[PDB]
């Protein structure tokens, strides 16, 4: 548990992918389904850099309007935030003004990044010279795909850049050291590679030729 | 066209196996993915082996981290693909982690499929 930490608020549209880019970050999951997020969900995101550990308590809340609620409470005492849009709807990206005037009024002077999504997708109507939006010095733009992972780790390392006063912070991978072993019944081992080795219930994925 | 998605891949020089794959974990009745990664068998001070998955980003987030037990659930399926069983770590599920969990290891080829379930199998014995 790193004893910095800053609350991250992260707020757009709903359907630009806000919770899918979180579970890259936590879980490498991505599921296609839409699942809309109901109020808020917080997730702790830990970051090791060359001047030690950062914890971004991200604050992912929901983007349609029925499903949010009243948003005051999820923004206050926030340090940082991001505003997402999705590059193939133009009109998430029409929104990005209003998001960005709920964020000033409760929150005031805090780093904000502009992510636009779905970057992966070829047919884009968000195209970057279309993208004025960012002027301040407290703003900064970047393209994203949740999906392909291109700049993956930009947004939060801006963020942490700003939150440390340090522009040459630099993000670092985590030692996997070695794990506790494990100990298994032996039977109840023998019974799961018999369930593997006969129990095939669930179909394997379909083979997208990624790797 | 969509931008090209570079990365400097994250080294483990202490590993005596490395390959690309994607990774899933079976929950409800899907498997789930978890990610791109490479997966890499590492050295310890026994002779026991350190199963390491990374994600293929720039900051290698550890997908899967767990020593081979002697009896882990290993089986060949698919054009591709090699299952286990073990206690994930990191965690798949906070609250029940003692449960283990089967996950598939897809990779490009079954000739470099059939290789993986090779040395995992000669790893649980030690
Ligand atoms: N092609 C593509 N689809 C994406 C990407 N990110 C998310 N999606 C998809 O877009 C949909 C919405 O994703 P989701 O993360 O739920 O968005 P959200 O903004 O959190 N929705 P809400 O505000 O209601 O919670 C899902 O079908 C998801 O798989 C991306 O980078 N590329
Ligand atoms: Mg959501």
């Amino acid at each position: 548990e790193p004893q910095v930490q800053f609350k991250l608020v992260l707020v757009g549209d709903g359907g630009t992918g806000k919770t899918t880019f979180v579970k890259r970050h936590l879980t490498g999951e991505f599921e296609k389904k839409y699942v809309a997020t109901l109020g808020v969900e917080v997730h702790p995101l830990v970051f090791h850099t060359n001047r030690g550990p950062i914890k971004f308590n991200v604050w992912d809340t929901a983007g349609q309007e029925k499903f949010g609620g009243l948003r005051d409470g999820y923004y206050i005492q926030a340090q940082c935030a991001i505003i997402m849009f999705d590059v193939t709807s133009r009109v998430t990206y029409k929104n990005v003004p209003n998001w960005h005037r709920d964020l000033v009024r409760v929150c005031e002077n805090i780093p904000i990044v502009l992510c636009g999504n779905k970057v992966d997708i070829k047919d884009r109507k968000v195209k970057a010279k279309s993208i004025v939006f960012h002027r301040k010095k407290n703003l900064q733009y970047y393209d994203i795909s949740a999906k392909s992972n291109y700049n993956f780790e930009k947004p939060f390392l801006w963020l942490a850049r700003k939150l440390i006063g340090d522009p040459n912070l630099e993000f670092v991978a985590m030692p996997a050291l070695a794990p506790p072993e494990v100990v298994m019944d032996p039977a109840l081992a023998a019974q799961y590679e018999h369930d593997l080795e006969v129990a095939q219930t669930t179909a394997l994925p379909d083979e997208d030729d990624d790797l | 066209e969509p931008p090209k998605v570079v990365v400097t891949e994250v080294k483990e020089e202490d590993a005596f196996y490395s390959k690309k794959c994607k990774l899933f974990y079976k929950k409800d009745n899907e498997f789930k993915e978890k990610g791109i990664g490479t997966l890499h068998l590492k050295p310890t001070a026994n002779q026991k082996t350190q199963l390491l998955v990374r994600a293929d980003t720039n900051l290698g987030n550890i997908l899967l981290n767990v020593l081979i037990p002697p009896n882990m659930p290993c089986t060949r399926t698919g054009k591709n693909n090699v299952l286990i069983v073990c206690v994930p770590n990191p965690p798949i599920d906070e609250k029940n982690a003692t449960m283990p969990v089967t996950m598939l290891i897809r990779v490009k080829t079954s000739e470099d499929a059939d290789e993986l379930h090779k040395i995992l199998l000669e790893k649980k014995d030690a």
